[PDB]
């Protein structure tokens, strides 16, 4: 973390970093969002959904949750979503998805570095993105900030 | 939810100005009951686009368009009307 | 809540009676301030239509700028004079029939039953939220001719309007 | 309790702006009594009270609505603007993803209470001031709504705390002064000409609690022009160059809002009227045309952004 | 996102810039070159439209335009009506000592309007572009600017064409809402039947508001009375190419939005249109008979000449197509422009537009007496001329797909009409010695500029409205080429 | 049409009985919403039966015994406090009280059709 | 979803009763043919039409590139040649 | 339930039903000779759609025209677009082509009466509906759009 910070929830569980003084605001529903005051869709987010489970490779494999994660609860029809290579690890004990799609509407060509975990009744999605016209130059910093959510007890 | 009784309200606005619209003896009555119909069609609009497209906001749109395209119509008739104005005696 | 409603039918009941006072007041100053009236009532139904860019250039540009334009036309008071302009036997007939078929057509219709469908292009696509932007992309780009045109229309409305208020 | 914690935010911006207006009275008489050579504090408050313990003085003429009602619109038309100043990352009124639009409509539609109030005083005097206040509430309208556009083109949104945040990414130097200094100066001819302060009545009927209604309706107009001034160009709470943060930032945004009002009555003691013929054609011929300029090179200079 | 198939269009607006450039450097130094330059344009987007004639029905913007070989032929007949009244108020501005700048950007701007109308698919552009036609028309008939029956004239005509066109998108607005959110046309049905509400009184309601809307910006017969108030007072020229212009974009319009998103209704939707139709063939060449004013009664005509056009609306693309609407609407460009530019040069020779002062022409002029006979003739069809055969395509496509009572009307109401032709015929053929007036008795041809260019657009139209009755195999040989309207 | 649903006369127990599984398998296919975060149409949806259940379940309890209108008016209140509390976190959107409260009225509302 | 205004509309309940209000406690308690303003507020309707054109753009400008950019420029190059034409033509005057 | 607009036709060939993941009865008939379904054009269509036990409710033969539908981009019902495009891996239609879809109400109009315009609804609800599509074309002209 050269420039980073590990914001953290500890009424919440995620913790993860910020790539260069990002502001603070509040999305619809997300909690932190942290979008960067001159870029639009250049946004870090992050939420919960209230599940049962413990573990993300009993709720389906990677390669399987991915896809109807992508193209079934984030990419609307109106755009097709490119979905990129998916990357597994694991942190302490727990499983890490990691992943990369690209919602082309028509127009609003835009991208997504978005992650995904689990834990303590709770299944975190955190998502970040850019625009497709400027991602090559803005792929490895959000990048090494999406693979930096971790989850605490 | 009452929420589409605005549209029966977008009816009453449709049709008592263009009573008003009809039954107009000065011009500018009647303009502005022509801007209380562009009125009636637009809420219509944006209570359709609230009720069935949020996603791509096609009625929303439609009034930016309506109300520039009644800005127009105003601004025309209004120069019309203080034209008049001037070349009466 | 039990508010939306009852602001909705309470700006209905202000905004027909402002109506009604832009159809039948005889001082027209007061029809040009009713009008208003019935315009700022437009805009909270847009706020309550989760409409804000929409009722804020509706309040900006129809009030801000019309209302004031046609006040001014009002002030400076002009004169006086099968649908035409006549009426008391035909305009109440039309309007009345027109009304009742509406009346018919609304109110005897399930608007929530087809809210229900047409749901797939109504999902809010996740990655932008903000209803201003949501508006600026689908101007500019997705209905481009028309948004190109308007400015031809108000060039031309603008230069004809100086052509006439001039003489 | 479902409505106490969302009345309190308003109740305490109100109470706020009613001291903000009562210093900014207490500044122009400072101000005045500083350039021309205890008490003052219940002075504002004394006069408040004297125009409201007053007669009604109302004619014959029969436009009791437009009479009763000019005046609050005119009131409604300022006040309901103070929903958007982010005084610092927190106690913002509303998070209002489109911030300075609702302004720009809401000054925008103050001149159909300028002319309700014209005619509701049946006054041949009220009526021609109220055409001049109408016609220079709109004719300085266009560039400060152009500057207004060109600065959300920087920030590249509408909501104004988006904006106070985006002014502080280059630092101090990264505030809208040193971006758009042209447009900084659009926006400062027109808070002083829109406001009728630099140049100039239309109230010789409106007697009583009426005047005092348009007494501070001016005065919050000032008000909300001054902090709008600050968020927009001077920064909001970013000095670059938990809790207090808030109440530092109130007092960054208010110290900057000083400084404004301050060269704001300098500037109005400066320079004398401008006689209604200069006036529309600065507002018009030659603000327009340079506020469109500061929108093409915002708009050439974003490319590369 | 290059929209190509727009150039033909874009062409005109590139123009317009360079309207106002002369409007800008010199302000009164050009009277003749603006004219130029915008002739210029005109034949250059016509060019540029027969240089895009062989490309596909491509819809070029992001659903909001179908550049169809049908939208293509409204788009040249809208060229061609411009361009044949361009030269028609060359002298009409001169007389009424008007500014030939911004009269050019008016007409060019409507041009503009109807060309979009005729390729428009979004809503938004079946709502924009006939305002830029209808707010560019109110401009165009209050231009003299003389007196007050004129301005009173235009000010109603804002005021009913703006409560037209707000029937029209209220339709338009039941329309979008019945059909989900839907507009773009061609998903407009589809969203009817994706909610299931194409078995619905909404929908009935948007049919019935969009038709009367299209009946007013058509101008049929229950529909009609603005056309006698407003063009009696809007300028001669002005009138040929609104009434000209607007019906022709607005029969495209009533193609597009009746035959793509009103198909499932088209039963009720027909009825709504014969009915109209009818009444539109019968009452207005039933009032023209009885009316002294000239162009007043040839707005009536033109509104009986509509009403034999909506038999080829009717009529689907299949048991006899679009092909007779679309050269009836050519033939009744060719034949009422000259007829216009006859009224034209009568009324900048003598002053005056009421019929008994035609009452001797044939003695003064026999050329333009000659013009106007053989304009009128052909608008009423006795022998082969252009409108004749028109009305025989219309009445041809109407017995084969069997609306008898549509021809049958419309035949009855072609010898109506030929009854006032002749009447006019009547004046402009005989004379007396003072059943002429002192409007007629001092004519003046030869106090003139020159040889206009009016009379060469009025010969133009007299040999269109002749020779392609007779020369018609081409006319309908490219006009069934259009069965992409679907 | 809920504007002359107000003018209709009210419903059969029996047709409550039907309506409240209808409002039921209605509540249960929003997850497709809830998880796209289309907030606008899940308050449609929620005022709607809310209205519905409002006018439902006083009219349902008349075909019930005795012994059962205890713990049925209880689950029925339960169910009515769980969807003002996701009426309040959906009209003030925050998805995972949205969620949870949602997955409360569904398991409650799983056991109101059984009365 | 009345979030974002659900305060304002508390704030414009309060805002639109307190003039009524303070009437209540202070009842309780105690031809001109000037046509050139008319022009100005004529130019006035159309400018601020296309300042509404042109916040929503400007609003969505980043996520569109250059094509957004052309569009403006078409657009307020329209505006200022309508502003010469203001300027050549006795339209301001004043 | 009821409002069937009385259209009597003469059947579609029956075939079985080789069911998606998605829950979609799927079923080719005739395969298409051409281009695939393009995601995002207007395509046209002929289809006559059926309740459970069989009654036919629309038809495009009964307003003897094709369908013009975008697929893909939400504007048709989830079926419709997975029965014609394939999200699962299901083959998409080519043109010229048939094919058979028992629409389940997870992917129809749900439990929901969609279209209720007086008293009785178009279509009841759970009505795991029955299309038997008739791809004819691609629209002539047609953006991905």
């Amino acid at each position: 973390p050269k420039s980073y910070s590990p914001f953290v929830d500890r009424e919440d569980g995620y913790s993860y970093y910020y790539p260069s003084d990002w502001r603070e605001f509040d999305f619809r529903a997300h909690d932190s969002a942290f979008k960067d005051r001159y870029l639009q869709l250049q946004n870090v987010r992050v939420r919960f959904i209230p599940t049962e489970k413990n573990d993300i490779h009993e709720v389906g494999p990677m390669e399987e949750v991915v896809y109807d994660l992508v193209k079934h609860k984030f990419a609307a029809p109106n755009q097709v979503a490119t979905i990129y290579d998916m990357k597994e690890r694991v942190e302490d004990g727990k499983n890490y998805y990691t992943f990369e799609y690209g919602l082309r509407t028509p127009i609003y060509a835009t991208t997504s570095f978005a992650t995904v975990a689990v834990g303590n009744n709770r299944y975190y999605t955190l998502i970040v993105g850019a625009n497709e016209r400027r991602w090559r130059k803005v792929k490895k910093q959000l990048q090494v900030v999406a693979d930096s959510l971790k989850i605490l007890q | 939810m009452i929420l589409e009784h605005v549209l029966v309200l977008s009816a009453y606005l449709f049709l008592i100005g263009l009573y008003g619209l009809i039954t107009s003896r000065n011009m500018v009555r009647a303009l502005m009951c022509l801007e209380l119909i562009l009125n009636a069609v637009n809420m219509n609009f944006v209570t359709f686009s609230d009720f069935f497209d949020n996603s791509q906001l096609k009625g929303e749109i439609f009034c930016i368009f309506v109300i520039a395209i009644a800005a127009a119509e105003a601004a025309i008739g209004l120069a019309i009307v203080s034209s008049i104005y001037r070349n009466r005696k | 809540g039990p508010i939306h409603d009852f602001l909705l039918v309470f700006l209905g009941s202000g905004l027909l009676v402002g109506g009604l006072g832009v159809v039948l007041l005889p001082n027209p100053i007061f029809s040009a301030f009713s009008l208003g009236f019935v315009l700022v009532c437009i805009s909270l139904l847009y706020i309550l239509s989760n409409s804000h860019f929409v009722a804020a250039a509706q309040l900006l540009i129809y009030v801000g700028a019309i209302n004031v334009l046609i006040i001014f036309a009002v002030m400076f008071m002009n004169d006086s004079e099968n649908l035409w302009t006549i009426g008391n036997g035909i305009t109440s007939l039309v309007c009345t029939t027109i009304l009742f078929l509406l009346m018919s057509t609304i109110l005897d219709t399930s608007w929530y039953g087809v809210i229900w469908t047409t749901k797939l292009n109504q999902i809010l696509e996740q990655d932008l939220i903000s209803n201003s932007q949501q508006i600026g992309i689908h101007l500019s780009t997705d209905f481009f001719l028309p948004f190109e045109l308007i400015s031809i229309i108000l060039l031309v409305a603008l230069i004809g309007a100086i052509s006439v208020a001039r003489q | 309790y479902g409505l106490i914690w969302i009345f309190v935010p308003i109740f305490s911006l109100v109470l706020g702006i009613i001291t903000g207006v009562l210093v900014i009275v207490w500044l122009e008489r400072e101000i005045s009594a500083g350039i021309q050579q205890p008490l003052g504090i219940l002075q504002a408050l004394a006069d408040g009270t004297k125009l409201l313990f007053k007669e009604n003085l109302r004619p014959s003429r029969g436009n009791t609505p437009l009479f009763s009602i000019g005046p609050s619109i005119a009131v409604i038309s300022i006040l309901l603007s103070y929903s958007v100043i982010p005084f610092s990352n927190h106690l913002v009124l509303a998070d209002l993803n489109i911030g300075i639009f609702l302004w720009i409509a809401i000054s925008s539609i103050a001149p159909i209470g300028l002319l309700m109030s014209g005619y509701g005083s049946n006054n041949k005097y009220s009526f021609l001031g109220g055409l001049r206040a109408a016609a220079q509430s709109i004719s300085y309208e266009i560039p400060l709504t152009l500057c207004v556009l060109s600065i959300s083109l920087l920030s590249n949104s509408l909501s104004t705390v988006d904006i106070v945040e985006a002014q502080s990414k280059y630092g101090f130097w990264g505030w809208n002064l040193w971006r758009q200094p042209i447009g900084f100066i659009i926006f400062l001819i027109s808070s002083l000409a829109e406001c009728e302060r630099l140049p100039f009545g239309y109230q010789t009927e409106y007697s009583g609690i009426k005047f005092g209604l348009f007494y501070v309706a001016s005065y919050l107009n000032l008000l909300i022009s001054s902090l709008f001034v600050t968020v927009l160009y001077l920064g909001g709470w970013n000095i670059s160059i938990q809790i207090f943060g808030t109440t530092i930032g109130i007092f960054i945004t208010l110290a900057k809002t000083y400084l404004f009002l301050f060269v704001s009555i300098a500037t109005r003691w400066t320079l004398p009227r401008l006689r209604m013929d200069q006036l529309l054609n600065l507002g018009w011929k030659f603000l327009l045309p340079i506020s469109l300029g500061n929108l093409l090179l915002t708009t050439s200079f974003q490319l590369f952004s | 996102f290059d929209g190509s198939f727009i150039f033909p269009e874009c062409i005109l607006i590139f123009g317009l810039i360079l309207l106002l450039m002369i409007d800008s450097t010199s302000d009164q130094k050009d009277i003749p070159w603006l004219y130029f330059i915008s002739s210029t344009s005109f034949v250059m987007s016509i060019t540029a439209l027969l240089f895009r004639w062989r490309e596909e029905p491509m819809i070029s913007f992001s659903g909001n335009f179908q550049t169809n070989n049908f939208n293509e032929i409204f788009q040249f007949l809208i060229l061609l009506c411009s361009t044949l009244c361009i030269p028609l108020s060359v002298e009409y501005i001169e007389c009424t000592e008007m500014a030939i700048t911004e009269f050019l950007l008016f007409i060019l701007t409507a041009t503009l309007g109807g060309m979009f109308l005729c390729g428009a698919n979004d809503l938004i552009t079946i709502f924009v572009a006939p305002e830029c036609f209808s707010l560019c028309s109110y401009l165009l008939s209050g231009y003299t600017k003389k007196d007050i029956r004129s301005n009173e004239a235009t000010m109603k005509y804002l005021l009913m064409g703006g409560a037209s066109s707000s029937i029209l998108v209220h339709g338009f607005s039941w329309l979008y809402g019945s059909s989900g959110g839907e507009i773009e046309l061609q998903e407009i049905v589809n969203g009817l039947i994706n909610t299931q509400m194409y078995n619905s009184p909404g929908i009935s309601i948007a049919l019935i508001f969009i038709t009367v809307g299209i009946g007013f910006k058509l101008s049929l017969a229950p529909s009609h009375q603005w056309t006698p108030d407003v063009y009696e007072d809007s300028p001669t020229p002005v009138v040929a190419f609104l009434s000209v212009t607007s019906k022709v974009a607005a029969s495209a319009s009533a193609t597009r939005i009746f035959d793509i998103p009103f198909y499932f209704s088209s039963n009720e939707w027909h009825l709504l249109l014969e009915i109209l139709a009818i009444l539109s063939m019968i009452f207005g060449n039933l009032i023209a008979i009885t009316q002294t004013s000239m162009k007043r009664m040839l707005a009536y005509s033109s509104i009986g000449q509509i009403g034999y056009v909506i038999i080829g609306i009717i009529v689907g693309d299949s048991n006899g197509g679009y092909a007779s609407m679309i050269t009836y609407m050519l033939f009744y460009i060719a034949m009422n422009l000259g007829t216009f530019a006859c009224i034209i040069l009568f009324g900048l020779r003598t002053g005056t537009d009421n019929i008994r002062d035609y009452a001797g022409l044939y003695t003064k002029d026999p050329f333009l007496a000659l013009s106007l006979a053989l304009c009128l003739l052909s608008l009423g069809g006795l022998p082969p001329l252009a409108g004749f055969f028109g009305k025989l395509h219309l009445f041809w496509c109407g017995w084969q797909a069997g609306l008898y009572f549509l021809v049958s009307i419309g035949l009855l109401t072609s010898v109506l009409s030929i009854y006032y032709y002749l009447k006019i015929i009547k004046l402009l053929m005989t004379g007396r010695n003072q059943e002429i007036t002192p409007h007629m008795r001092n004519y003046r041809i030869s106090p003139l500029r020159s040889n206009n260019s009016i009379e060469l657009s009025m010969i133009v139209c007299v040999i269109a409205s002749t020779i392609p009755g007779i020369s018609m195999n081409p006319i309908i040989a490219i006009a069934q080429d259009t069965l992409f309207s679907f | 049409f809920i504007k002359e649903k107000y003018f209709m006369p009210g419903l059969s127990p029996e047709d409550a009985a039907a309506r409240i599984k209808q409002t039921a398998e209605g509540l249960r296919d929003m997850r497709e919403m809830l998880d796209h975060m289309s907030w606008r149409y899940v308050i449609f949806y929620i005022r709607l039966k809310q209205a519905y259940l409002s006018q439902d379940l006083t009219n349902a309890m008349n075909i019930l015994p005795e012994s059962r209108r205890n713990d049925y008016v209880q689950a029925a209140n339960e169910l009515v406090e769980n969807m003002s509390e996701l009426d309040f976190y959906v009209r003030t959107p925050k998805v995972y009280e949205s969620y949870l409260y949602y997955e409360k009225t569904l398991k409650s509302i799983d056991n109101v059709v059984e009365f | 979803l009345l979030y974002e205004y659900d305060i304002f509309w508390a704030f414009l309940l309060i805002s639109s009763a307190i003039p009524v209000l303070a009437f209540l406690i202070s009842g309780v308690l105690s031809l001109q043919f000037r046509i050139r303003y008319y022009m100005f507020a004529l130019v006035f309707v159309v400018f601020d039409v296309e300042t509404v054109f042109l916040y929503p753009w400007a609003m969505s400008f980043d996520v569109l590139g250059v094509s957004a950019f052309i569009e403006a420029f078409i657009f307020v190059l329209i505006l200022i040649l309508g502003l010469v034409y203001a300027w050549r033509k006795g339209a301001l005057e004043w | 339930a009821t409002r069937i607009d009385y259209y009597a036709t003469v059947g579609d060939p029956l075939c079985e039903y080789s069911y998606a993941k998605s829950g979609l009865g799927f079923c080719d008939l005739d395969v298409g000779f051409g281009d695939e379904a393009p995601r995002g054009v207007l395509v046209n269509i002929h289809y006559t759609a059926r309740f459970a036990d069989g009654t036919l409710f629309d038809s495009s033969y009964k307003r003897a025209r094709p369908l013009t539908m975008r697929i893909g981009v939400g504007k048709v019902i989830r079926g419709l677009d997975q029965g014609i495009l394939g999200g699962e891996g299901v083959p998409p239609m080519r043109v010229g082509g048939k094919r058979k879809l028992q629409i389940p109400p997870k992917l129809a109009y749900g439990p929901e009466p969609a279209g209720c315009f007086s008293g009785d609804c178009n279509i009841p609800g759970n009505a795991t509906l029955l299309y038997d599509i008739n791809f004819v074309e691609i629209y002539p002209g047609s953006n991905t759009r």
